[PDB]
This record gives structure tokens, sequence and C-alpha cells, in this order.
RNA sequence: AUGGUAGGAUAGUGGCCUACCAUGGUUUCAACGGGUAACGGGGAAUAAGGGUUCGAUUCCGGAGAGGGAGCCUGAGAAACGG
């Protein structure tokens, strides 16, 4: 019983260590996610940004769509034999055919949702096994029964109660507290083709949960550098969070008022009220004073 | 009127100005007591029944100490040059603490004639003060706090205590 | 180097760096008898004085200069729950640039005169 | 110098940053597959003689 | 706002304030935010020699002396004894 335990602590931290190698993917995705969406939103605003450097942004767009399409193939292909080494995957032919197939982006689409529907299959058997299993052993069932139904709801049974709603949880990752705006978003909305910017739908920053992931990096990367070291405790990570906001928008000087503020100050309007034509010359002579100086 | 209460400030998350108190006896933040080079003058202060603080307003000489040989004697002040902390202070030439301050410090040359017996070529002191006995301008330090001890101390700057300070003069 | 600043500094001390015994069971390291920062604030060759409540933790964050963040955490137990949570409360402390601190690194910290307004210990021996 | 010229090279960046690690990340999984194991876990083939 | 050092102020540590630096700190173990006649909590306190768990004991949440503003003496105090 002593190997038998153990071995699969093997399989834990293989596991563990095979979970922090896949959010140093996620580590270095941001700098795309982030630069998508200052890209223009509609088909007239591609134009226009094509116009400027056609050239040169014509070989990087290709380059762009060959590095795209290169990591998309690879990572369907990954999550294949991800599915098919996990025995998420009861079809084992029709997931080598897809490995060895060169495809198009709408073929890597559809297959995507292949994937995602094995995997949703494969989720509410195990969160329905595991959440019986933690509550059998807990021996709460025996004393939780009758007094807390809406809190002691399976696990599988807690994310689709979640997934009533749709439209609140769409409505959290459209929060731009980046304050990204896309090229031509200021003329593509006043040309009808699309100001309280903190919510924007065409905007995509879904840092409010890679905000949480990132609360979940440092937790778990805390939890797996107990040896010797992790990929990426808090490097590029809460200076991903930093940059965006530029680092934090704010000047010390503007704090302390040793910078001027262009703002109203609430008491001070109009004790020392203005006066009338105050100057006892009629103001054009002065200008021939000003104009020819009795200095200069 | 100057607050030096504990409560008028942000918590380490930034709480919210929670305004529990107003102002009482016991946080009486003091007027800032900046003096200036002049005929010496006094303020005795009563605080908690007796502590009697002593507010230097104007003050005309110090007990700056030489440490090469360890002595001290009464110098009359000439002007600041520099403070670290500050720079409008020196130009108002108000005598805090550390601010370098010149004096014309003629019984310490007295002294030195009367415990040596030698001139200052116009056991021995290192080069670069000898650019300035000439001048009579010898540069010195503010020890203790003048706002509260009615006194003004130093030192004369020794060795390396020029060689940073003349570089943060230029 | 040690000068960085508009001002030199030195302790006046009440052998040009006068060790100070802690109490409390501790003793320098050799590289802070003999070093070259100044650092008054420093509990060690210093004005300030270790005495008092004791706590040892680990550090979570070292990102910036002279002070660090230590998370110190229990499983604490919560009666009606019957169940030990782990709970952390990181406090800042300062560092003396003695100990080449990073995350990690099990220490002891204590009460130092609290330096600014959070910072209440201080770190006195590495591990 | 464009601003989309800059964003493309940032995807661009990227791209190639995730295009390395992933590499790394199937070469691990290859080999926690594969009973190729290599020389850091040899004491798991030790330790299990039913492998 | 967080620290560094210096200065002022304090009976005194102190970002309490100021100067010049470094940019940071608290969080899914819940930071921040919505509810409370918080006449409700507090072993605060003996008890009630059976009034079911208290009949009773007290601390209790602040500001102010017509109203802002400043000052004053006392080991006591921004006094309802100026």
């Amino acid at each position: 019983s002593v190997q038998r335990d153990a071995s699969k602590g093997y399989s834990i931290l293989q596991q563990t260590k095979l979970f922090d190698n896949i959010i140093d993917l996620r580590i270095k995705l941001q700098k795309a996610v982030i630069a998508a969406n200052k890209l223009p939103l509609t088909t007239e605003s591609w134009e226009e940004a094509k116009m400027d450097d056609s050239e040169e942004t014509k070989r990087l767009l290709k380059e762009n769509e060959k590095l795209f399409n290169n990591l998309f193939n690879r990572l369907i292909n990954f999550r294949i034999k991800f599915q098919l080494g996990d025995h998420i995957t009861q079809n084992e032919e029709v997931a080598k055919h897809k490995l060895s197939k060169k495809r198009s982006l709408k073929e890597l689409y559809q297959e995507t949702n292949s994937l995602d529907s094995e995997l949703k299959e494969y989720r509410t058997a195990v969160l329905n096994k595991w959440s019986t299993k933690v509550s059998s052993a807990s021996g709460n069932a025996a004393l939780s029964s009758n007094k807390f139904k809406a809190i002691n709801l399976p696990a599988d049974v807690q994310v689709e109660n979640q997934l009533s709603d749709m439209s609140r949880l769409m409505k959290r990752t459209k929060l731009n507290r980046r304050n990204i705006t896309p090229l031509y978003f200021q003329k593509d909305c006043a040309n009808g083709r699309l100001i309280d910017i903190t919510e924007n739908p065409y905007v995509f920053d879904d840092e409010d949960f890679y905000r949480v992931l990132l609360n979940d990096l440092i937790d778990k990367k805390i939890s797996n550098a107990h040896n010797s070291e992790s990929a990426a405790i808090t490097i590029t990570s809460t200076n991903a969070r930093s940059n965006n906001k530029l680092k934090k928008n704010i000047d010390t000087k503007a704090s302390k008022g040793r910078k001027l503020n262009y703002s109203v100050q609430d008491p001070i309007a109009n004790y020392e009220a203005p006066i009338t034509s105050g100057y006892k010359w009629s103001d054009d002579q002065i200008d021939e004073f000003f104009a020819g100086l009795l200095g200069q | 009127g100057i607050s030096r209460d504990s409560r008028h400030k942000r918590s380490a998350t930034g709480a919210k100005r929670a305004q529990f108190r107003k102002k009482r006896k016991f946080e009486l933040g003091r007027q800032p007591a900046n003096t200036k080079i002049g005929a010496k003058r006094i303020h005795s202060v009563r605080t908690r029944g007796g502590n009697k603080k002593y507010r230097a307003l104007r003050i005309e000489t110090g007990n700056f100490s030489w440490a090469s040989e360890g002595i001290s004697k009464k110098t009359r002040i000439a002007g600041v040059v520099y403070h670290p902390s500050n720079n409008e202070l020196v130009r108002t030439n108000t005598l805090t603490k550390a601010a370098i301050v010149q004096i014309d410090a003629t019984p310490f040359r007295q002294w030195f004639e009367a415990h040596y017996g030698q001139t200052l070529g116009k056991a021995k002191i290192e080069s670069s003060v000898e650019s300035q006995f000439s001048a009579g301008r010898l540069y010195a330090c503010i020890s203790s706090r003048p706002g509260q001890s009615g006194r003004c101390d130093g030192y004369i700057l020794e060795g390396e205590e020029l060689a940073f300070y003349l570089r943060r003069l230029t | 180097t040690v000068q960085s600043e508009r001002a030199f500094q030195k302790q006046p001390h009440i052998t040009k760096r006068w060790y100070k015994n802690a109490g409390l069971g501790f003793k320098t390291p050799k590289t802070a008898i003999e070093g070259s920062y100044i650092d008054k604030k420093c509990p060690f060759t210093g004005l300030v004085s270790i005495r008092g409540k004791i706590l040892t933790g680990t550090v979570v964050s070292t990102k910036m200069h002279r002070t660090i963040v230590i998370r110190r955490a229990y499983l604490h137990y919560i009666p009606k729950y019957n169940r030990y949570e782990k709970r952390h409360k990181n406090v800042p402390v300062h560092v003396s640039p003695a100990f080449r601190v990073q995350v990690g690194d099990i220490v002891t910290v204590g009460q130092c005169r609290p330096i600014s307004k959070t910072v209440r210990f201080n770190v006195v021996k590495v591990s | 110098m464009s601003e989309l010229n800059a964003l493309l090279k940032d995807i661009n960046g990227s791209l190639t940053a995730t295009s390395e690690s992933l590499e790394r990340l199937s070469g691990i999984y290859s080999n926690s597959a594969t009973d190729e194991i290599p020389e850091s876990n040899q004491l798991h083939e030790h330790l299990f003689y039913d492998a």
C-alpha cells in the first residue's frame, strides 16, 4: 500500500509540473492578447491602416498569419495528444487521423468544438464523481442533509448553476480597466460602424479572470517552488498587470501638489470677483507700447 | 494648528478617513521654528508641565569641534552654503541640523599658534583646508537640532567630509 | 557604493564600528560587523535596539530597496467549522544589507522601534 | 514607424514565445507518455518493478 | 500610497509633515463594497438555595456649551472654572 499510494504522488507532481508549464504558454501569450485589442476593429479601418506602411504591413501580416496558423495546428495537436494519453477521448482512431492531416483555419475551428465537447462529457463525469467522493469521505452527509441544501450542491451542479447566467458574466469581460483604445476606435463610433469606456464590447480585455488566473498563478507557483524554483512566480505576471495600466499612471508631483492642478477648487470661486475695465488707458496705445517697447 | 496625529493618515489598505477625533492638547503639532543669523534671541516654551523647550530664533555663534585633536572654541558665524535636504533653506540662511555653514575661525588659528607656533604656509593636517585659512572662511556643519536646544553646535568637516561635500557643492 | 545621497551618515554609538550584542540568543554575521554600509536603522551597529517580541516566517516579496515582505501563516483553527484553515497576513519588515534575502528563505523577525507606520519587525537571522 | 507595425511585431514576439515553450512542454509530455524515461527520473524505474 | 535617507516638529518612534529618490504595497486564505433602535453587544457582575437561559449590577457609540476661527495657564485639559 506504500508503493501504491505514492506512485500516485509521482502522478500528482508530474501532473502539477505539467500544470505549471502550460501557464508558461499563458504567460507568454499576453503580449499577443494585449496588442490584438489595439488592432482596428472594422473592415474599413483595416484598409486605412494598410495605407500608411503598405509594404511593411503586408509582410508582417503574412508573418503573423504564418506564425498563428503554425501555433494553432500544434496546440490542437497537443490537445489531441493530451486527451489520448489521459483517456479523455475514447476514439483513438479518429484522433490519430487528425494529427497527420494538414488542416486549414476552419478545420482547426471545427476540431476545437470537437475537443471541447469531448472534454465537456469527461468533465460532468469527473465533477460528479469527485464531489460524491469528498462528500462521502468528509462525513457531512449525515449531518447537513436537511438545512443547507442551497450550499451543499455538487461541484458539477455548482458549475452549471453559474452557467444559468451567461449574461452577467459576459458583462464582466467587457470591463476595460486597462483603458485600451483600439486603432481608429474614435473614427468607427463616429461613423456608426460600432462615452463610458469602462464597458467596451469590441475591446476584449479578459484581464478579470486572468488577474484571477494570475492570482491562481501565484497561489500555485508558491506551492510549486518548494524544492528549487518554478517557472515564473511573479516575473512578467505582476509586471504585465502594471505596463498595461502604465505602471500606475500617476505622478509624484501631482500627488504632493508639486505639479499644477487644472481643476476647480470649489471654495475659491468668487470672493475676489472681477471688475470693470480696470485699464486706465484704452489698451490699444499700450499695444503700441507692447509692440514698440519703451525699453526696446 | 498643525497636526502630528496618526489617525489623519490613510491605512495600509488606504481606509477612507474614519474621522474619529478632532484635535486635542496632546497631539499639538507645533510651528516650524525656522531661525536666522543675527543677535541671539531665546523663547522658552512650556510643554508637558515641566519640560522647558528652548526655541532659538536668532543665533550668532556656536560650539564647533575639530575631531583630529578634539577641541572646540567659540566661533562667529558667517553664512550657510549648503544643506542636504533643502536648497531654498540655504538662500533663507536658516540654520537647522546638518547645515554646512561658513565661519571665520580666528581663535582656531590663535589656538593653533598657541599650541604649535608655526604659521600656515602663508602633527599636521591635510592640504585641502590650507586652501581657506588664508581665505578665513572655514566650513562647519550643525550637530544639534537648534529648534529645541536653544544652542548651535557642530563640527569642522574632516578629510572625506570635504571631498564628498565640495563635490555636492559643484 | 554606500555613498549615494547628499549627506554623509555615521552613527554616534552612544573600533570604528561598535559591535552591539542583541541578547535573546543572537550573534552578528561577519559580513555585518566587517561591512562598509552605514545604515543606522539596521538593528546591528546602530542606535535601534532589538528586544521583546519575536516571530519567524517566510519572505514573500523582496522587490524594492531595504525592506521586504514576510508571509507568516498558520492553519488557523475555526472552532465552529472544526477546520484548520491556512491564513496569511504578509507584514512588511526592514531588511539589513547583511543578508542576501530572496523569496522563500525562512527567517526570524522582531520589533525594532517600528520604523514607518507598517514596518514593525526586523530580520535577525537567516536559514 | 506606424502604430500597427508596433502591434504586429508585439504579437509576433509573443507568438514565437509560445512556439518554443510548447515544444518544451510537448517534449516533457512525450517523455512522460513513452517509456524512454530520462536520467532525472531513473529512480521511478528502480522503485517500481511493475513499470 | 509604499519604502530610503535627511530636516522640521513631538515628551518620543515615526511619511506625522516637508525635501529629494526608488517605484511600489493588500488581496480567491475575500483586499475594497451594500445590513444592523451596535435602548444592542460586554463573564461587566454577583447570582437567581429551581421566577426554563439571569428577575437584577455596570461598561456602554460621540459632539458641544449660541456659531465658525485662534489663544491662555495646570503633573491635570485644545476648559463650558479664561
